[PDB]
């Protein structure tokens, strides 16, 4: 799990980067599409740490 | 994207935001209580004849950072307004998060909402009378619908009849 456990650190820092980016801007659809690609992975990986 | 609605669950802590969410996207339900940070989902699904996605995110019961909730609810396309009908204040939480919510969205008119009183199978311990939370919703142009994500009453129903609002909005524009 230390695999899953590091991914989730990496997509952890990708989701701060895109808050970052999204706070205050211009409407970014693409960027709040990323941000919510970014959520669904991390929700799914831990979905597979939980068996 | 008229094949793609974005939704997010919003409310207090507890009242079954991801509760509702896991009934509808993988037919499950535990009692255990494990705070949210966030989380998001998607799922495809036939509405009406057509198949389309459901993104839903799924918030905390309270944000830690404004900015961090403010780029949450500025991304949705409808929103879940959910409190737990057997919490009082969790009902009158649900005032300031849709104050939130319009202030975020302030270009567009009509937000695509649904208040919604989970927990419906604890009849017993209802501290929200119906009506009470039914004249809410008028008061704000919305359906109200009572759920129930232990026993699946009306959990279809609430992202069902929202994804009908979003598509609306998009049609007509
Ligand atoms: N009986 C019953 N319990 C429910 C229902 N919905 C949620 N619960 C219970 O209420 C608790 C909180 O549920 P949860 O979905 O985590 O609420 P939440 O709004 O996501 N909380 P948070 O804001 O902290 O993330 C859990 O113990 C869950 O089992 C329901 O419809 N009926
Ligand atoms: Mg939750």
């Amino acid at each position: 799990q230390a695999g899953i456990k590091e991914e989730i650190r990496r997509q952890e820092f990708l989701l701060n980067s895109l808050h970052r980016d999204l706070q205050g801007g211009i409407k970014d659809l693409s960027k709040e599409h990323r941000l919510w690609e970014v959520l669904r992975i991390l929700t799914a990986l831990r979905r597979k740490l939980r068996e | 994207s008229l094949a793609l609605h974005k939704v997010i669950m919003v409310g207090s802590g507890g009242v079954g935001k991801s509760a509702l969410t896991l009934q509808f996207m993988y037919d499950e339900f535990v009692e255990d209580y494990e705070p949210t940070k966030a989380d998001s989902y998607r799922k495809k699904v036939v509405l009406d004849g057509e198949e389309v996605q459901i993104d839903i995110l799924d918030t905390a019961g309270l944000e830690d950072y404004a900015a961090i909730r403010d780029n949450y609810f500025r991304s949705g396309e409808g929103f879940l307004l959910v409190f737990s009908i057997t919490e009082h204040e969790s009902f009158t939480a649900t005032a300031e998060f849709r104050e939130q919510i319009l202030r975020v969205k302030a270009e567009e008119d009509k937000i695509p909402l649904l208040v919604v009183g989970n927990k419906s199978d604890l009849e017993e311990r209802r501290q929200v009378p119906v009506e009470e939370a039914r004249s809410k919703a008028e008061e704000w142009g919305v359906q109200y619908v009572e759920t129930s994500a232990k026993t699946r009453a009306n959990v279809d129903k609430v992202f069902f009849d929202l994804m009908r609002e979003i598509r609306t909005k998009k049609m007509s524009e």
